């Protein structure tokens, strides 16, 4: 289980079909048209498979400087 | 509590002389600072704390509890911005101005992108949850909406994520100055959110003048960053170095620039680009005020320069 976000049209997404590939939705941005979401590691290549979907990209880490 | 002093960061950017004309406590005029939470009820920084959220592990909490500052670093920053100026501690570069602490790293200093541009997404909408009310577009400096003026972000990472990007672009949209420290790797270039062109890349000098070792170079502008004292848990203090204590000197100046020009225009300034050297926009009034050390002109190391309050605010009004 891994966080990924991804890229998708607001008007083109149901936040329904990450429940199929085992996956959870964490948050649904008000402003760009991404959702973070909690996913089997397996369920990546899946999601980009998606016809709707633009990108799913990796939960990257910053630090304090 | 300690009687206050002035940091010499605060002295060399030129800030003390702006107070009189505006210390930010220019009412639409709000500071978010993305970053380790705050002490809130720290006695040089209370009054100024105007909201204080949590973003961490992808919910948004406006619990105390979870706003909280577990690690220093936040409270530090936003000490430099707006600690108050009274009798006590220490006195940031626009000591009247709000501040929403916008808690996207954890107890560690450790923080997730996704957290982080949920956080500029909480720094736009602001407590009211919609980012233009009124639906006119203007979202930063409408005295209808809740946005922050200054996105402050004294953390970096090595990614380019699209959608981060996109967070980022939504900002500058909104007539948001984004600040964010250089990074702190020697590295040749600024880390990121600091390398992408709607944001104010910061690197760190020292007390001597010079630009700190470990300050990633070509940032935009460069400021105090090196034996940086300023507020830290609990309701004490610290000295710190980094691009994180240079950066907050600089979402100062813009705080000023932006309460200054509201004050007098009721309006504020468009951001501006990295190339811009009018007096025109926020960014070209930083670069063109900036003490230009080093070779004559931008150089890698000190990006234009210096950050210069008293003249910044001088160019706007102007
Ligand atoms: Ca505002
Ligand atoms: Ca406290
Ligand atoms: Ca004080
Ligand atoms: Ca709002
Ligand atoms: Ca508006
Ligand atoms: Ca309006
Ligand atoms: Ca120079
Ligand atoms: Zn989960």
């Amino acid at each position: 289980t891994i966080r990924v976000i991804v890229s998708v049209d607001k008007a083109k997404f149901n936040p329904h079909e990450v429940l199929g590939i085992g996956g959870h939705i964490v948050y649904q941005f008000k402003l760009i048209p991404a959702v973070v979401v909690d996913v089997p590691a397996n369920a990546v290549g899946k999601l980009k498979k998606m016809p709707e979907v633009e990108k799913v990209e990796f939960d990257h880490q910053a630090v304090l400087l | 509590q300690p009687a206050q002093t002035i940091p010499w960061g605060i002295e060399r950017v030129k800030a003390p002389s702006v107070w009189s004309i505006t210390d930010g406590s220019v009412s639409v005029i709000q500071v978010a600072v993305l970053d380790t939470g705050v002490d809130y009820d720290h006695p040089d920084l209370a009054a100024n704390i105007a909201w204080c959220v949590s973003t961490l592990r992808g919910k948004v909490s406006t619990k105390l509890r979870d706003c909280a500052d577990q690690n220093g670093h936040g409270t530090h920053v936003i000490g430099t911005i707006a600690a108050l100026n009274n009798d006590i501690g220490v006195v940031g570069v626009a000591p009247g101005v709000q501040i929403y602490s916008v808690r996207v790293l954890d107890a560690r200093g450790s923080g997730s992108y996704s957290d982080i541009a949920i956080g500029i997404e909480q720094a736009i909408l602001g407590p009211d949850g919609v980012a233009d009310k009124d639906g006119d577009g203007i979202i930063a400096g409408d005295p209808d909406d809740d946005a922050a003026e200054v996105i402050s972000m004294s953390l970096g990472g090595p990614a380019d994520d699209s959608y981060l990007y996109d967070m980022i672009i939504q900002a500058y949209n909104a007539g948001i100055v984004i600040v964010a420290a250089s990074g702190n790797e020697g590295a040749p270039s600024p880390s990121y959110p600091a390398a992408y062109p709607e944001v104010i890349a910061v690197g760190a000098i020292d007390s001597n003048d010079n630009i700190a070792s470990f300050s990633n170079r070509q940032p935009e502008v460069s400021a105090p960053g090196v034996d940086i004292l300023s507020t830290y848990p609990d309701d004490s203090y610290e000295t710190l170095m980094g691009t994180a204590m240079a950066t907050p000197h600089v979402s100062g100046v813009v705080a000023l620039i932006q309460a200054a020009y509201y004050q007098k225009y009721g309006k504020i300034l468009p951001v501006g680009t990295f190339d811009d050297i009018s007096k025109n926009t926020v960014r070209g009034i930083l670069h063109i005020t900036a003490d230009d050390l080093g070779p004559t002109g931008w150089d890698a190391d000190y990006g234009y320069g210096v950050v210069r309050a008293a003249l910044a605010v001088q160019a706007a009004l102007g």
